[PDB]
């Protein structure tokens, strides 16, 4: 339930215990850029059909 | 000697075209 | 009966559209002529299949009497070959060149433009001996001349003749003009009639099966990159059923899966489908599962059935099953082009096997492998887990001292200096088209 | 004639040159 | 714009009387061979219950 | 990635519209 | 009730492929197709069924009856009175074709139906005339006549809607259930789960609200679910009378597998016999266990397959089997160790699942850069 | 392969080509063993006593089932061919050789002429140079030619 960051190894019986990594905006504002110019590919796509 | 008198015209007509209108392409954005 | 005026009218109107674009596309030509662009011809290339069939041998004959009112030889030669007509009383004059333009000899490319008009409309009507006649004296014709030009429209001037003499199977005979034009066109550099000249050479061998000759063209020629999207579909088609056949499979794959992707999206559905089965029984070897998604395409069903119950089979790997989907479709399998690969696959299906086994554990005992693969031996199972090593399948080293086959370690290359040398391809790519855009700006 | 011609574009394609580097030097400069 | 005619385009080979297929999107492990599930726990569960 | 992408297509809409007015205007011209 | 009945419609399917289900819902359709006359029905019914019984004629007599009754008395009304477009005319043959779908085929009954529509002049009168249409479609499980017929009633009238939407919702989910597409149209088309209208299509609210907690799991196996099905209050209320359904919510959301395997077998048994059988009865069973193997196996990242096993009751065996096909499959990652019997979970981290997207979006992108630039520059 | 369509052709349908076969492995090579056979137009499925066996056998190994031809290697039922059959099971020898490199004393079972066959025989450092030239010719590329 993510109430809190950790991981269980039942092989060692043994609780892990850490932090989530936070630095991570650039790969998330990159794939939000690219969806757009996907949409503004397919816009292009769509003004050159329209007319050669 | 049209074979081959002919032959380097052309080759060296339709690449100097290329360099007319890049002379263009420069000279367009140039101005602007 | 009304529906032959119908008809006669329809005709005539499709000729009146016939001559009115004919001469749309002259104009265009006098265009490229003048300013030295031959974007119109690409054009008029690219609308040639549009105007395939809509005039009649008379009529033909009408435009031709207008049209070349010079006194041209190629007329002059042409004119005594082709049967002479009927006494007909309609014979309406047709003079759009009058003057000056009358005067003017009409130009190569025009010529060149009607003969291959009347070479789809014979063809159609399957007329094999004038077509033929016809492409010697274009052959002629064009080997008079040495205009780039021309080239444009002669290009598909030789597909067409090349198409013509395949019914005829006369490949044995078309492969001495092939090869000597292809050389004409190499010492000239002329992109678009070597990227066509050296589509039919590989098509010769191809059907003809003289697979090392094809390899020597393939690996000898040279191919430039701007040729065109449909002439570069069919050379990586080419040239993946080559590799396939040849035992090298990944990058027959790769580069088959590329041309697939470049075929277009909605036409040529018989050469999608024969790309889709040659790509589809080239993964299977390699030991890939396909994808079902194409199984299901409308477009390509029922050329594909066969192939969607060969897929299942082998996934099965159930011996019993493909011993009889081969017995019941073999006779498919020799006529779509994959039998030698196929029966390759029949002692190959156990790859794809050790393959899904060490991709899904990651340390198995021999004995269990064994049990997994049914092959009844440890000592069989070792060997096919180092087959499966040497031949660059599975990256696990086996230890034959504790049973264990141990898989790869822990985070690999592609997190620490893989994603590097991964996006310098991009960069370079968009680079590129970004260069490419700009030098193509404009003309004026 | 068909020597001239060839002559006539060697020179041309000489002086084309001679512009396609000029015209870049300004636009560098202009950028500038 | 190309015709692209290679040479072939399938006729439809065994075109027949149409399965009607499945609208449904389908991966490939979707048949397999299974005696279902509930019987599978039965063939299951016994000796001390599974 | 980005730059790359946004400078190719920023590249291709300019080609576009470039071209598309030359043509029109030398279709109309006569 | 209203419409040629889904429950009919069910026992259809009953008597139909259920190989072993044959026994005494026979009987029951059976005895209740012979009530009112249902010849058309009744003729593909005995052809796949029994032989026959001599009652066809004993039926149709008075079906062919009451049916010229109803024309005479449409047809003498059209022909006494003028009038047009809204008359008592047209409900007469209206109802007529109301008769016409109860009892006769399928493409007489269309006809009717296309001929009462063009004198319709009300939009709720069209309304419910795609209403009944659609429900005879989902009937007769005719996939593009079903299609059709949403879309219209959707797109071109669906203006002034006085909240008739809600059953145009619940039609909606039960064509995408139909398909094979449970999560997101299945899912979110579920939100009106307040439904006054104890629709003739929804076999009971009990029904509907199964079927709403069984594709709620399959969309969102606990993907914050329980803000929406666990803790929804209708939904709870009246799952408290369904025990069998509480407990397999329950027991895959609080993590009680041993129960959370035996409900879902009971659960594949009973969607067999079931009018949406054909898309689940091994899809939604198998997306099911990915899903509770996959919680499971998140929280851990080594996992001794004994205690797999336990969770999952018994069965380590059959354990490594399953995990075995589902990991090749391509997905739930892991990789099993088996000379020790331990498990490994090679969960992708935040930055390289974010890269792996991230390749691949480009890739798609530059594709279709290259294609245009390749279009242009002819 | 017929230069030219004749008539009397009677060794390399049956006793002979196969042999080519054989040397179309012989070596070690595949390239050919699998172009020709092609030629064979359709009789190598539908056998000859030929083919199939010059075949059988990489259908036979390809796979790694390097036993399952050793056992009943000696089906030669044609010209010797022995002048290569051994000539070829002597690749595999080296081939199978080829074993996690770097059985003990105990030798492969499949070879084992004793001992004789014993007497037979970035990571650390990030790459500045290359990725300083890569990121250059990206600049070049970005502020060229106007």
């Amino acid at each position: 339930d993510k109430k809190f960051h950790g991981i269980l190894d039942q092989g060692e019986g043994v609780l892990i215990i850490f932090d989530e990594p936070p630095v991570d905006k650039t790969y998330e504002a990159a794939l939000e850029t690219i969806q757009n110019m996907s949409k503004v590919v397919d816009s292009l796509y769509n003004k050159a059909k329209k007319l050669t | 000697l049209r074979q081959y008198y002919l032959s380097k015209i052309e080759e060296l007509q339709l690449i100097v075209n290329d360099k007319s209108q890049n002379l263009r392409r420069l000279q367009a954005q140039r101005n602007e | 009966k009304t529906a032959a005026a119908a008809a006669e009218h329809s005709q005539r109107e499709l000729d009146t559209v016939t001559l009115e674009d004919i001469k749309e596309h002259v104009k265009q030509l006098e265009k490229a002529v003048s300013g030295k662009e031959p974007r119109f011809v690409l054009r008029a290339l690219r609308m040639l299949p549009s105007t395939s069939r809509r005039l009649n041998h008379y009529v033909l004959y009408k435009a031709v009497q207008g049209f070349f009112t010079s006194n041209n030889a190629t007329r002059d030669f042409l004119l005594p070959f082709l049967e002479e007509p009927m006494d007909t009383e309609a014979d309406l004059q047709f003079r759009p060149r009058t003057g000056k333009a009358a005067s003017t000899p009409l130009l190569p490319e025009v010529e060149a433009y009607l003969q291959l008009l009347v070479v789809i409309f014979m063809m159609n009507s399957k007329r094999y001996k004038e077509a033929q006649k016809i492409s010697d004296d274009l052959m002629q014709k064009i080997s008079t001349q040495n205009r780039r030009a021309l080239d444009l429209v002669a290009a598909k001037c030789y597909y067409y003749h090349a198409r013509v003499y395949e019914f005829l199977d006369k490949l044995d005979v078309v492969r001495s003009f092939l090869h000597a034009r292809l050389r004409t066109a190499t010492l000239r550099h002329d992109a678009d009639g070597q990227a066509t000249l050296l589509n039919l050479l590989l098509r010769n061998y191809l059907h003809y099966s003289l697979y090392d000759q094809a390899e020597k063209l393939v690996s000898k020629s040279v191919f430039p990159e701007q040729a065109n999207n449909n002439e570069w579909a069919r050379y990586l088609y080419y040239t993946g059923r080559i590799k396939a056949i040849q035992l090298e499979y990944s990058e027959a794959r790769r580069t088959m899966t590329n041309a697939l992707r470049k075929a277009p999206q909605h036409t040529a559905v018989g050469f999608k489908q024969t790309v889709h089965k040659l790509l589809i029984v080239v993964e299977l070897l390699l030991g890939e599962i396909p994808d079902r998604l194409q199984f299901r395409q409308p477009s390509l069903k029922r050329s594909l059935m066969p192939y969607f119950l060969l897929t299942q089979a082998v996934r099965t790997g159930n011996l019993a099953k493909f011993n009889q989907v081969l017995d019941q479709f073999g006779e498919k399998f020799q006529a779509d082009g994959t039998y030698t690969l196929i029966i390759r696959l029949r002692h190959n299906v156990i790859k794809t096997g050790v393959r899904m086994i060490s991709l899904s554990y990651s340390r198995i005992s021999l004995a269990d492998i064994a049990q997994k693969l049914q092959l009844d031996s440890p000592e069989d199972a070792e060997f096919i887990v180092a087959k499966a090593i040497r031949d660059g399948v599975i990256e696990a080293s086996i230890n034959h001292e504790k049973g264990y086959v141990q898989s790869k370690e822990m985070i690999d290359i592609y997190s620490t200096r893989e994603p590097q040398l991964a996006f310098h391809q991009r960069i370079s790519f968009c680079l590129d088209i970004h260069n490419m855009s700009v030098k193509a700006m404009r003309f004026p | 004639d068909l020597y001239s011609r060839y002559k006539k574009l060697q020179q041309e394609l000489e002086f084309l040159e001679v512009q396609e580097e000029y015209i870049k030097d300004e636009q560098k400069n202009l950028k500038k | 714009d190309d015709e692209f005619e290679e040479f072939p385009a399938e006729d439809w080979a065994g075109l027949d009387e149409d399965e009607d297929a499945h609208v449904w999107e389908d991966n490939w492990d979707d048949d397999n061979v299974e005696d279902d599930f509930s019987n599978q726990l039965r063939a299951e569960l016994e000796k001390h219950g599974y | 990635y980005l730059a790359s992408l946004i400078r190719s297509v920023v590249a291709l809409h300019n080609l576009i519209n470039n071209k598309i007015a030359n043509r029109d205007a030398e279709k109309k011209e006569g | 009730p209203k419409n040629p009945d889904l429950r009919i419609a069910q026992l259809r399917f009953l008597l139909s492929l259920p190989e072993h289900r044959g026994d005494a819902a026979v009987r029951d359709e059976l005895m209740a197709a012979v009530r009112d006359n249902n010849m058309a029905p009744y003729y593909e019914a005995l052809c796949k069924s029994l032989d026959w019984q001599i009652d066809v004629d004993l039926l149709n007599k008075m079906k062919k009856a009451n049916e010229d009754e109803l024309k005479r008395l449409d047809e003498e009304l059209e022909d006494a009175e003028k009038n047009l477009g809204e008359s008592e005319i047209r409900d007469a043959m209206m109802a007529k074709a109301e008769y016409l779908c109860r009892i006769g085929d399928k493409e007489g009954a269309l006809t009717a139906f296309r001929k009462t529509y063009d004198k319709t002049v009300a939009l709720g009168h069209r309304l419910d005339i795609v209403f009944y249409l659609l429900r005879i479609g989902l009937f007769y499980m005719d996939n593009d006549l079903i299609t059709r017929n949403t879309e219209k009633a959707k797109s071109l009238i669906e203006e002034g809607g006085d909240w008739d939407r809600r059953n145009r919702l619940k039609v909606y989910q039960g064509l995408y259930c139909v398909a094979i597409r449970d999560f997101k149209q299945a899912a979110e088309l579920f939100l009106d789960t307040v439904s006054t209208f104890t629709s003739y299509e929804l076999m009971d609210y009990k029904t509907f609200v199964t079927y709403t907690v069984y594709v709620s799991m399959i969309a969102l196996e606990r993907p914050d679910l329980r803000e929406k099905v666990i803790k929804g209050a209708e939904i709870l209320e009246v799952l408290h009378s369904l025990p069998a359904v509480r407990q397999y919510l329950f027991s895959l959301y609080e993590c009680r597998y041993s129960v959370f395997f035996q409900s879902l077998a009971v659960v594949e048994q009973e969607m067999k016999k079931d009018w949406l059988f054909a898309p689940h009865y091994r899809y939604y069973v198998r997306e099911m266990r990915i899903h509770a193997y996959s919680q499971l196996l998140e929280s851990y990242r080594s996992l001794t397959l004994g205690y797999m096993a336990e969770a999952f009751g018994v069965g380590v065996e059959f354990i490594d089997q399953e995990l075995s096909r589902f990991i090749a499959a391509g997905r739930l990652h892991c990789k099993i160790d088996k000379v020790n019997e331990i498990v490994e979970t090679n969960r992708p981290d935040s930055k390289n699942w974010q890269y792996q997207e991230t390749i691949k979006k480009g890739d798609l992108l530059l594709n279709r850069v290259q294609k245009l630039s390749r279009v242009i520059n002819m | 392969f017929d230069y030219k369509e004749q008539l009397p052709e009677s060794a390399y349908m049956h006793q002979l080509l196969g042999l080519n076969l054989l040397f179309l492995l012989s070596q070690n090579r595949v390239a050919e063993f699998h172009t020709e056979l092609e030629r064979l137009p359709a009789k190598d499925i539908q056998t000859n006593v030929y083919i199939k066996h010059p075949v059988s056998l990489e259908q036979y190994l390809m796979e790694g089932s390097y036993n399952k031809v050793f056992l009943a290697k000696g089906n030669i039922p044609a010209e010797s061919y022995t002048f290569f059959i051994d000539i070829l099971l002597d690749t595999i020898r080296d081939e199978i050789a080829g074993c996690i490199e770097k059985l003990f004393t105990e030798a492969t079972r499949i070879l084992f002429k004793m001992t004789d066959y014993a007497k037979k025989r970035e990571d650390t450092t990030i790459p500045s140079t290359e990725l300083a030239k890569q990121v250059i010719e990206y600049a070049r590329q970005l502020e060229m030619i106007v």
